[PDB]
């Protein structure tokens, strides 16, 4: 069978896949949050996802460009795991007629505000609370609520694109899903059920899929150079196991042995017994049968081992008959053919007796001569792929189309020896009487030949050779059809690859065997008695498979642009560097999937980036949430990288308390947030090069106390830095005020002097809150010198907002869609794993 | 740290067999020369 | 190699034998390859690794004045490693590839396939040593183009 | 990382019997000396490797 850490992969595979990513929760998570000012009437509002984001990952250089592309991919998930959640049981209350929402279920806090408030206000969000209302909508002929709440806008994003794929799901493809494998369940002989589908609440109940059914077969074929990968998993995962039969001994008895005074070849190897290694041979020879043009048999003889000429005459007569290797495919290299060839021409002539005229050919190609009364040309039998001559295939249909096949991959229907696919064949009692045109003139070449023994002897086992190709074409055209066969132009190209002598496709691999091998080959049948145990898991298999290969696609296509919007801090770098990092954060099954292939074979970057170009992506929601959070994080502000520092000196305000009351209703706090970037005029760019020559010239410092002398703003480096969040009621730290964006040393060693001049990566935004008591002096703040600042950013987004009691549920603008606490949802995806293999009929 | 020998395909990994340096090359190559040319002069006369 | 390619375990191909007494003097098989290109000659190199390709290079002005020069061995820069050309299949130069024709020529066929596997490790290893010949090896010791090429 | 500021101190003497420049000729026009230069060659310019 499988040799075991395939099979652990695939258990994995298959534990990978009952994961579920999504949420189910009462209350949507909390996007605002309140902070309470000694204003009464002003508040300040703070989208938590900022502040929440601001505090993952650690720190960046351009030195580590590896470490950034982990970060960025660590942040996207971040977001990609933040909105995966869906609404249900919604709580409610009712007045005035109608349904009336929860505080909760808004989204936003301001539960801290209220009792500081006055009569007009509570009486005014009262009101407005009022103001909310349900609606109780309609979603594929199936109730649901809508109403009014607050979410971010990333968030949003995901959270909208969700529910497009459960309305896309709940419409239309669970049912052509459920088609489609039936179809494969007729086709393969498998019994699928739909009892979960069908229960007494089967009618108000809301289905879950995270996988689609269609695996589009594309793209496990895209994969470059994995044809040996797809066949060894291929034989793995559907390849059953039977026994071996031998037919009655008295018709070797009758027909090989009918004197016995004397003897033949056959009837010396009639009386051969096996070994070990002949058994595994013959494995060998019907795992090459089972996969024509991908498996190729060769020959070897043992350093140790002698031929013996009866042995390789009955090996060329007989593999004769057991081979298809001519046609549109092929079976057997051109040197297989020569010493078949060969060995029929010396089983042709060890007898040659007067009875028998042979006009021997001209030619100096073997087999050139004509047998019997009628003079009947041997030469047809040369063994040319072209036209199939010496094949079981030789003037036979082997390949059509006969109806549209479940797998769009693979329409292929094989018959071998005009046999057919669909009949139950009844082993006892089949093969009695049909022929076909090859059999039939070998039978009478033997006649012509002379060789009464040998041609009993085949006429008997006829049936036997038929209920052979029975079972295997049972097996061939039942079990084996799945997205791992080899393509149809593929397929169609086996014959001009083996011929032409090149390998722009996949090379087949090669097999080799022993000659005696043949005999007990022809003479032990295969049974398909017990079927493998992973049959009735491939879809789920492949739906899951092509799911992480197209996220590495889309990871792959959006992570190539990283260096043309940022050169200054990727400068250095190589799209290994990325290929290594989403290595880092991948699942190891399919890691070791495209082991059992790329190890075999080099691979390169161009591979992987014309392998993007292919756009074959597989349906899945993580593959639609995925491509909405990236799209959803073109923008980079949004992920706490900027540059729009300055070090500039400014003054903190002290004001007058000139009036307690009045200044205490008003909230009145400190940023340094700046709120557009200045005119250029007033900004001057530093780069490590100009601070270098600076320090060189032992003039750095006093440059710059002129220029902050001057009242300017300074842009240290484009190098993106890392910002943090802070708020607090008091002073802050002199280390955050007063520091400066930059580091300068400079030391001596030997009568040299030296030194170093660094840049600031790390920085930080903050906010100050001012609070005052009621027994304080009105010049309390105001100091002989004020304060000086140092650390100026500016932000697009506004962050953070005072807001008047009115204006606070003005971000009353998201739709949000629940469904009714009566209902009920149940997942469905790993249902599809169950199944039950119908066995054949036997005796 | 350098490009090149960062790898993300298994096809170039295997069992370290055995390791070298500058010294024990040069002090060898020295050996095998001197024990080139004794073996010359001491084989004839 | 010509022993190799005389001494054969299947089934007889036609061989026919040269004028003079040199070895590999006789053509073969089905497409009649001629073996006499892959004798040794000093002048002209044919039949190894540096037959059919450029070996060494000037370039941009050096730290040291004595030796300007760059290896290139079978026709491959380091600069393939940083930014490679041509695919995983389309990496081949000259004699590799005459060599891979007259094995397949031969009906020698395993042989060929473990070859054509093994390529890429072959010219991976040639690119490591001339990173370390022109990169490594670079002092006042080196040996100077004025010997190099007398 | 650290960089060198060609600062003189005022209470300093530098003092050097090298020129760093060099001339390969006088080196490669020892008698009988190749297989010295090849030798330490190895011996210097070889890294550590496996």
């Amino acid at each position: 069978f499988t040799v075991p850490d395939v099979q652990k992969i695939l258990d994995d595979i298959k534990a990978l896949a009952a994961e579920q990513v999504y949420k189910i929760v009462k209350v949507p998570s909390i996007s605002f949050r309140h902070i309470v000012m000694q204003s009464r009437d002003r508040v300040l509002r703070v989208d938590t996802y900022y502040e929440e984001m601001s505090q993952v990952g650690d720190v960046i250089t351009e030195d580590e460009p590896e470490k950034f592309y982990s970060t960025i991919i660590k942040k996207v998930r971040f977001i990609r795991g933040k909105g995966s959640f869906i609404l249900h049981d919604i709580p409610t209350r009712d007045h005035r007629g109608m349904e009336v929402a929860e505080p909760e279920v808004l989204g936003v806090e301001f539960k801290n505000v209220l009792p500081v408030l006055t009569a007009e206000h509570r009486a005014m969000i009262q009101n407005a609370l009022d103001g909310s209302i349900i609606e109780n909508g309609n979603v594929a002929t199936r109730d649901v609520d809508v109403f009014i709440g607050a979410c971010s806008e990333p968030v949003y994003r995901i959270y909208n694109r969700l529910q497009g794929y459960i309305e896309a799901v709940q419409l239309q493809e669970l049912r052509n899903s459920i088609g489609w494998l039936e179809r494969l369940g007729h086709r393969k002989r498998i019994t699928y059920s739909q009892e979960v589908l069908t229960d007494f609440r089967r009618q108000d109940t809301i289905w879950v899929l995270a996988l689609q059914l269609p695996v589009n077969p594309q793209v496990v074929w895209d994969v470059p150079r994995s044809s040996i990968a797809n066949l060894i998993m291929n034989i793995a995962t559907c390849l059953p196991t039977g026994e071996y039969i031998a037919p009655n001994p008295r018709i070797s008895s009758i027909t090989l042995t009918q004197r016995i005074t004397t003897t033949g070849p056959f009837a010396i190897l009639t009386g051969s017994t096996p070994t070990a290694q002949q058994l595994n041979d013959v494995r060998k020879i019907y795992l090459a049968l089972m996969f024509p043009g991908q498996i190729i048999l060769d020959l070897k003889i043992d350093p140790g081992e002698r031929m013996d000429p009866a042995v390789r005459m009955v090996a060329g007569v007989v593999g004769h008959l057991l081979f298809t290797a001519g046609g549109r495919f092929t079976n057997l290299t051109q040197n297989m053919a020569r010493q078949l060839d060969i060995a029929l021409n010396d089983y042709l002539l060890y007898m040659y007796n007067t009875r028998v005229q042979v006009n021997y050919g001209p030619t100096g190609e073997p087999l050139d001569f004509q047998i019997g009364r009628n003079q009947y040309d041997c030469n047809v039998f040369r063994a040319d792929f072209a036209t199939g001559t010496g094949y079981n295939g030789w003037a036979t249909i082997d390949v059509e189309y006969r109806e549209p096949a479940p797998y769009v991959h693979a329409q292929r229907y094989i018959r071998y020896c005009g046999i057919d696919s669909r009949e139950l064949i009844n082993p006892t009692t089949y093969g009695i009487g049909m022929t076909y045109h090859c059999y039939n003139e070998m039978l009478r070449m033997l006649v012509a030949a002379g060789k009464d023994s040998e041609a009993a002897y085949f006429r008997s086992m006829l049936p036997f050779h038929m209920v052979r190709f029975a079972r295997i074409n049972q097996i061939i055209n039942e079990d084996l059809h799945s997205v791992f066969s080899l393509p149809d132009d593929m397929f169609n190209a086996l014959l001009p690859d083996l011929i032409a002598g090149a390998h722009q496709n996949a090379d087949p691999v090669v097999l080799d065997v022993s000659w005696i091998s043949l005999w007990f080959a022809f003479n032990r049948s295969f049974e398909p008695t017990h079927r493998n145990e992973m049959l009735e898991v491939a879809p789920l298999i492949e739906s899951v498979y092509a799911s992480e290969l197209s996220v590495m696609k889309v990871d792959m296509r959006h992570l190539s642009l990283m260096q043309r919007r940022f050169p200054d801090v990727l400068i250095q770098a190589r799209p290994s560097h990325f290929w290594k990092a989403v290595l880092n954060d991948s699942p190891e099954a399919v890691k070791a999937v495209m082991n059992l292939s790329h190890s075999h074979n080099f691979i390169n970057i161009r591979d992987m980036m014309r392998w993007v170009m292919l756009p074959s992506l597989q349906p899945s929601l993580k593959l639609a949430l995925e491509e909405e959070a990236w799209a959803a994080a073109n923008d980079f502000e949004d992920l706490m990288l900027t540059d729009q520092v300055y070090m500039h000196r400014d003054m903190l305000p002290e004001p007058r308390l000139d009036d307690i009351e009045r200044f205490r209703q008003e909230g009145f706090y400190y940023t340094n947030m700046l709120e557009a970037p200045p005119e250029i005029d007033r900004v001057v760019q530093y780069t490590y090069e100009i601070a270098r020559l600076q320090a060189n010239m032992g003039q750095f410092r006093a440059a710059l106390r002129r220029i902050m002398d001057d009242d300017d703003w300074v842009r240290f480096g484009g190098v993106l830095r890392t910002v943090r969040v802070k708020f607090y009621d008091a002073r802050p730290p002199d280390d955050v005020l007063q520091g400066l964006p930059f580091s300068y040393d400079t030391n001596e060693r030997g009568g040299l002097a030296y030194a170093t001049i660094k840049y600031a990566t790390e920085t930080t935004i903050f906010y100050l809150i001012y609070n005052v008591e009621f027994s304080n002096t009105p010049d309390s703040l105001v100091l002989i010198n004020p304060t000086y600042t140092m650390t100026k950013v500016f932000i697009n987004k506004r962050i953070v907002e005072r807001v008047r009691v009115g204006q606070i549920l003005a971000v009353l603008n998201r739709r949000f869609v629940a469904y009714k606490g009566k209902m009920r949802i149940m997942d469905i995806t790993q249902s599809l794993k169950m199944g039950t293999k119908l066995a054949a009929p036997t005796v | 740290q350098r490009p090149e020998r960062i790898k993300t395909t298994p096809y170039l990994e295997g069992d370290v067999l055995s390791s070298d340096s500058g010294p024990l090359l040069s002090v060898f190559a020295l050996q095998e020369i001197m024990q080139k040319v004794r073996q010359v002069q001491a084989d004839y006369m």
